[PDB]
């Protein structure tokens, strides 16, 4: 059964991965181009949430677009493109996860205050401060990835593999584990946090005002944000320090296990992936007034062309 | 004994009448589609625009809206010669002076306010504030420096005296709110149609009315002038214009189609009369043939609805001020 | 009253409607060529452009 | 090469001027909020206006009050004739209109209810939300509790009504009056609900002659008017 693991595995890293990898690019391409146009070319009247909603839009776009690359070198199972490439390409490809995994963290901090200061009134929810923390969030996350730049830098063709699979096991993840505290799990308790006070807001407030306003479509969103954030990434990140630890020389050996933790660590990856894809459609697509924009400068756009 | 009179003026129309311009207008060839393209964009209004009007120089124009904002713009540059803060920020008019010294604006403080641009002072300030009518003024328009008609929406219009600054004369006879009016090119007669689906035209001199036409099904939100002066058409909420003559008494054309069931907003003549154009709820405005009633093109580009129009007096221009306030120039 | 205005509206100077048409067809057909509107003028002299 | 270059640097002074002057006021217009006050004349629409003018002159007669850092706007109308179809399209930008009506005279009360109908399904004002003041509920209370008050005539459905479960009474009112009270409340109720497609909302309130609340439960509903304006525009609905 252990050649019939690395079997399912080899299979698993030559097809699974490029398919998936082709089915996120190509809707979230398709997505995000809708946002941002819809950002660009309309909604005039810009403000911190609108500045945190296009940076994260942006910031999938860039996600995406970094994919090819990976997706050809996964169906063919060899990397053409050199080395610069290959270490710039994974870099922005990490760098743009976790700046969109904080993106939505503070979508959710500004969805909570503009429940708590309706009348735009805490001096956080100004323009300029959304683009100062939005320059913020950019700078912090090349920051945090820069020490995965020895890790991912190949020794000699090019020998570029994963994030996982590539430099010294040990500081591959005492490092994967800092990364996943400061990128995921402090932004997934803040998130979870605010999103729970939003709730208790909303809770609250129908209780208070009973002029027929449930709110339940609300109540059920924020509940449904943090959730799919929460699943489409945890197995992620709790998967990879286990590949990395499976590759740590202190018990390390069991080769049919470690066979068994690189195939359910490479099943995870696009999972993760998928946030960058469903953002645009749970964010913007799903509710009204922005759709209702898009399609009304989408028949605009119609009638001039 | 008022059915008797009706009676004979129904009668009276329709032995005038004869053949209908439709059935005469066969004979001249379409205007063809017309590819009227923006070339201004004056932006800069806060809010709705409610209402707009040319300069006599045709280069200048005045602008209104709910923002208690009135705007002079230069329209060939797109600079703004004057933002007057209004002191009742529900504007529903404004009207430039054809002499462009003065510029009156209405709303619903039922105050005409009319204020000096050339002011020795340099700061325009509101020279005069007439005062007499008792509901929400609908329309102003300027006979002279010293002469101004304002109708209101308490089913009256009059003509105020700016120098001694109370009226001059009153036109009463209206049964609903008059909306809009058009003064004649000769400033001696005008046009005034209100919310009783009918349109009154009174001589300003004698203060009386002369003849009324009740052609519509609905309220009479908009109303202009024939550029000779011997019609005028309206717009009313039932989505149709309808053209009367003045001499015939009677209408002579209605121009709808079947795809607009929402109504008139504002309706102009170009310079030669041969089109009407005509703003519409729909958020988009259409130039009609004035004489054969064919939608010869459409001015759309506005994301609410068209509120107000006006064509240069040289008829170079189209402006149209909209409720997304950016006022767009046609040519 | 009404009596008394629709008296003096009566006592007006009508005419045939084809008359009225057939002049509105004369002032548009007069004034063709100086409608910029009807008849776009060039780029040349035209204020906008 | 100095005629045309003086005129034209001049003009666009005078424009960038001009715009900021505007950028200035447009913060000041965004932050303001526009309310509609409107209400029949035997309401005390004039007493809640002059209770917030203490915290216009022709037509319409404009209010500036300010509470928490916030100014509201009210525009009482009732400079107009008694069709108001025309000039109801101006506010088709207020944020919410505040509707004053007696809750003690009942013969002028179905009046109430009908004005109040055809604004709730007017074409311009269906994305409006109504706040709602049952105002002189000291005169109602003291005109049930001294009977005389036949409002089953008027309307025969309260015969076959009872007070609702949720309602919160003061603990010292008549248990009639409260039932006579909520179910005026719920006429106006009952018109709100019977159409809007959740786009705009009503807000009873209850008041006296005298109340320093009404300033208060107007921002508190405008902060509640508006925070579902906010969810809609930030895609929760």
């Amino acid at each position: 059964t252990c050649k019939n693991w690395l079997a399912a595995e080899a299979a698993l890293e030559k097809y699974y991965l490029s398919i998936f990898y082709g089915i996120e690019f190509v809707v979230g391409v398709l997505g995000n181009t809708i946002v941002v146009y819809g950002y660009i070319f309309s909604l005039k009247n810009w403000n911190s949430s609108n500045i945190y909603l296009f940076n994260l839009s942006v910031s999938d776009l860039a996600f995406l677009c970094t994919l090819p690359m990976l997706i050809r070198s996964y169906a063919n199972g060899n990397w053409i493109y050199g080395d610069v490439l290959c270490i710039s390409n994974r870099y922005v490809l990490h760098a743009n996860l976790y700046t969109s995994i904080l993106f939505l963290t503070f979508i959710s901090i500004d969805r909570y205050l503009i429940i708590k200061y309706p009348f735009r009134e805490h001096l956080l929810q100004k323009k300029e401060f959304a683009i100062l923390i939005s320059l913020a969030i950019w700078v912090l996350v090349t920051l945090e990835l820069l020490p995965i730049l020895p890790l991912i830098n190949p020794v000699i063709g090019t020998t570029c593999n994963d994030f996982a699979s590539s430099g010294d096991p040990n500081y591959n993840l005492i490092y994967s584990m800092c990364l996943t505290l400061l990128g995921f799990l402090i932004p997934l308790f803040v998130m979870c946090f605010f999103y729970y006070k939003i709730a208790l807001f909303l809770k609250q407030r129908n209780r208070q005002v009973a002029t027929a306003l449930p709110l339940e479509k609300p109540l059920n969103l924020v509940i449904m944000a943090v959730v799919i954030f929460s699943v489409l990434f945890t197995p992620y990140h709790v998967m990879r320090n286990v590949r990395i630890a499976s590759r740590l020389g202190s018990w390390k050996q069991y080769q049919c296990t470690q066979v068994v933790i690189n195939s359910f660590y490479i099943v995870t990856r696009p999972l993760a992936f998928l946030n960058s894809v469903i953002n645009p459609v749970f964010y913007f697509l799903l509710g009204d007034h922005f759709r209702d924009m898009l399609m009304n400068q989408l028949r605009h756009n119609f009638k001039s062309l | 004994e008022a059915e008797q009179l009706k009676n004979q003026i129904r009668d009276a129309r329709k032995a005038c009448a004869d053949a209908t311009l439709s059935q005469i207008t066969n004979n001249i060839d379409p205007v063809g589609r017309i590819q009227m393209r923006t070339r201004r964009t004056l932006r800069g209004h806060l809010a709705k625009i409610y209402a707009m009007h040319w300069g006599t120089d045709s280069r200048l124009l005045v602008s209104a809206s709910q923002d208690g904002k009135l705007i002079i713009w230069d329209s060939y540059t797109t600079n703004k010669v004057h933002a007057i803060p209004l002191r009742s920020s529900w504007v529903m008019t404004c009207a430039y002076a054809p002499s462009g010294n003065y510029v009156a604006c209405g709303g619903l403080d039922n105050i005409c306010s009319i204020y000096n641009l050339k002011t020795r002072e340099g700061n325009v300030r509101v020279s005069r504030e007439l005062a007499g009518h008792t509901g929400y003024l609908s329309c102003c328009r300027f006979l002279d420096d010293n002469q101004i008609v304002t109708s209101s929406g308490d089913t009256t219009c009059a003509l105020w005296d700016i120098e001694t600054g109370q009226q001059t004369t009153t036109f009463t006879g209206h049964t609903g709110d008059v909306m809009s009016l058009s003064l004649a090119p000769d400033t001696r007669l005008f046009v005034s149609g209100a919310c009783d689906a009918s349109a009154k035209l009174w001589d300003v001199r004698e203060g009386m009315c002369r003849q009324t036409f009740t052609g519509h099904e609905s309220d009479i939100n908009a109303i202009c002038f024939f550029p000779n002066g011997n019609a005028f058409a309206t717009g009313s909420d039932d989505a149709t214009c309808r053209l009367f003559d003045l001499r015939a008494d009677q209408e002579l054309m209605t121009y709808s189609h079947d795809n607009i069931i929402c109504g008139i907003t504002s309706v102009s003549f170009s310079k030669s009369g041969r089109l009407l154009l005509a703003g519409y709820d729909d958020f988009n405005c259409n130039v009609w043939d004035a004489l054969k009633a064919d939608r010869a093109g459409v001015l759309a580009g506005h994301d609410n609805r068209v509120s107000c129009l006006g064509v240069t007096d040289d008829g170079m221009a189209v402006a149209t001020g909209s409720w997304d306030s950016f006022l767009k120039i046609w040519n | 009253k009404l009596v008394e205005q629709l008296k003096m509206e009566a006592n007006i100077d009508r005419i045939k409607v084809s008359k009225a048409a057939a002049d509105l067809m004369a002032y548009c057909e007069a004034h063709a060529k100086e409608d910029p509107l009807l008849t776009p003028v060039p780029a040349s002299e035209n204020p906008f452009r | 090469t100095e005629d045309q270059r003086n005129e034209e640097k001049a003009q666009r002074e005078a424009n960038k001027k001009i715009e900021k002057q505007l950028q200035k006021d447009k913060q000041v217009y965004r932050a303001t909020h526009r309310l509609l006050l409107l209400g029949a004349d035997n309401s005390g629409k004039s007493t809640i206006v002059k209770q917030m003018r203490i915290l216009g002159t022709s037509g319409i007669f404009e209010t500036k009050f300010q509470v928490d850092k916030v100014n509201f706007h009210m525009f009482d109308v009732g400079g107009q004739r008694d069709e108001r179809r025309k000039w109801i399209q101006c506010f088709n930008d207020v944020t919410a209109i505040i509707f004053v009506v007696d809750s003690s005279d009942y013969n002028r009360l179905q009046e109430a209810l009908n004005l109040f109908k055809s604004i709730w399904n007017n074409r311009w004002l269906r994305t409006i939300s109504v706040i709602l003041f049952l105002n002189k509920q000291d005169l109602l209370a003291e005109k049930v509790l001294a009977g005389k008050s036949k409002i089953e005539d008027y309307f025969p459905e309260f015969a076959r009504y009872t007070t609702p479960e949720d309602a919160t009474p003061e603990p010292g009112e008549d248990p009639r009056v409260t039932r006579a009270k909520y179910f005026i409340r719920d006429e106006f109720l009952r018109i709100s609900t019977a159409s809007g497609d959740g786009r705009h909302y009503c807000y009873p309130h209850f008041t006296c002659a005298v109340d320093t609340e009404n300033a208060r439960r107007i921002f508190n509903d405008c902060k509640d008017i508006i925070l579902q304006m906010n969810l809609r525009e930030y895609n929760l609905v």
